[PDB]
């Protein structure tokens, strides 16, 4: 009687809720890239359905292991992965996307027991939806769905619940949260935003400068009478690609900087080098290191080149 | 007094240029990377 | 007989990474033999 | 220090940040510091 | 201890209030038309 | 009677004591030159008499000052230099060659009164001779002396002295050494040798191989019944000069490795990066850094392109 | 036995291919800085 | 009658690295005012 | 480990490593590792 | 103490032995030709 009044013009549909916020935090800011010691990482790959098997070495790094064998196996619907350390370790992925894809991420430690995943998609041309547990009269551990849609051609609004419950017989909290993006009228500034639980808020955007260079500002805001205790932070990044380098380089409140070259010098060879600046203790961390793959097929390495 | 209204302006000094030298000097080195080569190819 | 649920658990702590790549070995022209566990060629 | 060491502090700090920086985004000047080469 | 029965009911209201938003917010296209 | 028979036909001079190891230690060993934070030095020349003027900035490098000030001054007889760094403490030294030079080294620090010197030289043809005090009923301080001449056209062989007296009524001391170095036949292989005081000997030698490449050996032995501890530390060097491009590093015994790569990408400028891995306690120093130059005179900068 | 037999002779592949990596890598970027400048002006 | 020796290495310690720039300010084509304390140029 | 603890285990250890090490300067070998482009 | 009185001794044969050596070694090459 109403539906089909206005599911004809419009309906273009939003991404992930994981992919909200990907294009300031995990694009142009650098917080995943860094490290502190010296690593030289290196990968054979012998591909159509891909292949790979990686090396990697790290000295003095503090969060780092001294070895890391990999791969990886992904053709047209499927992924693989792996991933053994120097004393043991494994973890582990799947992919068998179908368009509900359903992921799978075990991870097996030794001092803390095991950790299990399962997760959902779904995307309907208008909305979005992601269904996620962990590990579980025996309704034990976490629980999380959401929700998200888009209501005018450039905006979209949606939330998450949750449900956490240990400890045997205890009877578990539920948060919930709310979600919202906005996205600019010809392919621009993407302003996002969020107000997760416990107070944290975020917000961000994403200016598109003239062909490659972006922005990019972040700011979280996280809170017996001595409870209200409130803080912050707001970073300022940018981003430089090039043919053969890419730089990018933030710098924020309560003092540091930061920056972060890739100058790839060989056809398949590269280094790269980062370090940061503290201005109140007044020191430093610098970490740099290689990283360049090969070819183990009599034919592959045979076309790279030319 | 002149030993407090230099040192607390001197080491402003200081913080603005140990930082124009960490973010300006890696952007200098890729710029020459991509300045070289566009005249190299623009020879032939 | 619970011990079965934990040692499903424990074979995936040593016959996982040697899954992944059996899978691939058949999908390519089917050539090498130990050269994938090596470091130059 | 009567009200820096109040909680009402600094989410009058950094908001304020956040105004100035995103005009500083959407400006003529940041279009400056792209090189046009 | 009389908090563990009262608290059944808290949380039972709080999955309750996302039960009424997100089909409230399935439709605002079919309304922000005015 | 017996003087002019064979001061005809020979008397080459050797070299002062000071450059004795000069071609191996200082040379091919990067000992001197590696550092651990960053650092960024920059240094204006406008000089036939020369000029200069550096500055020099660091941070994280536990031995260096995060300022430092400099001029220096030298026409076709004489020296001056000075350092002045953040807090405040003040450098200098002379040279006023008309054979025998003479040099003065002052050295003024706070904690620490005041240090002072003074040296001479002597070079006739075929003997070196090294005088040296320190800062002095009152006769105080240390005073070194010295002496080397060449006995054969290859080998050279010589000794000195020292007499260190302190705290007021205290007699002092006076220990003694011999040296000793080895030419080759044609331009190669340097072996020298020391044997100081308190048990300690020095040994090395330096094989100018093809065009440029270098080797290098050292070997030092320093030594209440517990009074007998002996230690060494074997290392082995190299450098591989090129055009716009300088590497060296070592390695040795009891675990370390060290590299140090120069790379002059412009006319005017260089970067440089050092770093070195301990083997025992696994743990490691990364130091990098730039360094160049400019002008100042408005027509010295148009003879340096070209 | 085998939890010895193996990595004490597992952690010498390590320091021979750390070093390797840390006196050669410098050294071969060194090669090819003066390798492309003596065809550059064999051109010439 | 003592401090002379001692404010004789007080003077050093304003008065050398000022005397250095004087020696090689006539030493040059005698131009430049205040550029030798300035790092651009 | 009954002489490793004495004090003339050491100048016996470096004392080796140099004569090995001089053979290794003064070779044919070491000429080898001179590129001759 | 009568440590102070023999150390003046002590001090002045180690001057006493480079009186003789730098004399000595300042002429080598003429009787090194054998
Ligand atoms: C407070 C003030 C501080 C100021 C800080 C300023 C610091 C600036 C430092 C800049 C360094 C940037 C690094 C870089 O960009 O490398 C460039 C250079 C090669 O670049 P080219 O221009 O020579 O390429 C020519 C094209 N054929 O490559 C090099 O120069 C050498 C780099 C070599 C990296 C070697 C990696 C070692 C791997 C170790 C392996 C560890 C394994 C355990």
């Amino acid at each position: 009687q109403l539906h089909s009044h206005r599911q004809s013009l419009e309906l273009v549909n939003p991404g992930t809720v994981e992919n909200l916020n990907k294009e300031v935090s995990r694009d142009v800011f650098l917080s995943q890239y860094f490290f502190t010691g010296l690593r030289a990482d290196l990968n054979k790959a012998f591909s159509n359905p891909a292949f790979q098997t990686s090396h990697t070495f790290s000295i003095g790094s503090q969060a780092l292991p001294k070895y890391a064998f990999s791969a990886l196996f992904a053709n047209d619907n499927l992924f693989a992965q792996g991933n053994i350390d120097n004393d043991l370790s494994v973890s582990g992925r799947l992919n068998y996307g179908w368009k509900n894809i359903s992921k799978v991420n075990l991870q097996i430690s030794d001092g803390q027991p095991t950790m299990c995943q399962l997760e959902q998609d779904y995307q309907a041309s208008d909305f979005s939806v992601n269904v996620k547990t962990l590990n579980p009269g025996e309704f034990t551990g976490v629980a999380v769905a959401s929700f998200l849609q888009s209501v005018t051609p450039q905006l979209a609004l949606g939330l998450e619940t949750l449900y956490s419950r240990t400890d045997g017989s205890a009877p578990g909290d539920a948060g919930v949260s709310y979600l919202t993006r906005y996205v600019s009228k010809k392919q621009d500034w993407i302003f996002s935003g969020q107000l997760q639980a416990n107070g944290a808020l975020i917000a961000s955007l994403w200016r598109k400068v003239a062909q490659n260079v972006e922005a990019g500002i972040e700011t979280t805001l996280q809170a017996i009478g001595i409870q209200p205790t409130v803080e912050g932070s707001t970073t300022i990044g940018a981003k430089y690609e090039y043919r053969q380098s890419v730089y990018r380089g933030t710098l924020d409140s309560n003092g540091k900087v930061a920056c972060f070259l890739e100058r790839k010098v060989l056809p398949t060879l590269s280094v790269l080098f980062c370090g940061e600046i503290d201005h109140f203790k007044n020191d430093t961390k610098i970490g740099c290191g290689l990283q360049f793959e090969t070819a183990g097929n009599q034919e592959l390495l045979m076309l790279q080149q030319g | 007094f002149v030993r407090n209204a230099f040192t607390k302006s001197g080491n402003l000094a200081w913080t603005l240029t140990t930082t124009a030298l960490l973010l300006g000097v890696p952007l200098s080195l890729s710029i020459l990377a991509e300045q070289q080569l566009i005249e190299m190819e623009k020879t032939f | 007989i619970s011990k079965i649920l934990t040692l499903t658990h424990n074979v995936a702590h040593y016959g996982w990474i040697p899954f992944v790549l059996y899978l691939g070995w058949a999908h390519t022209s089917n050539r090498p033999n130990f050269l994938n566990l090596l470091s130059p060629l | 220090q009567a009200f820096k060491e109040s909680p009402l502090y600094t989410i009058a700090l950094n908001g304020a940040f956040f105004v100035a920086g995103v005009a500083f985004i959407q400006s003529p000047l940041m279009d400056m510091l792209a090189p046009q080469l | 201890h009389q908090e563990q029965t009262e608290k059944t009911l808290k949380q039972a209201a709080y999955v309750a209030a996302f039960l009424w938003v997100s089909p409230m917010i399935w439709h605002l296209v079919k309304k922000q038309w005015k």
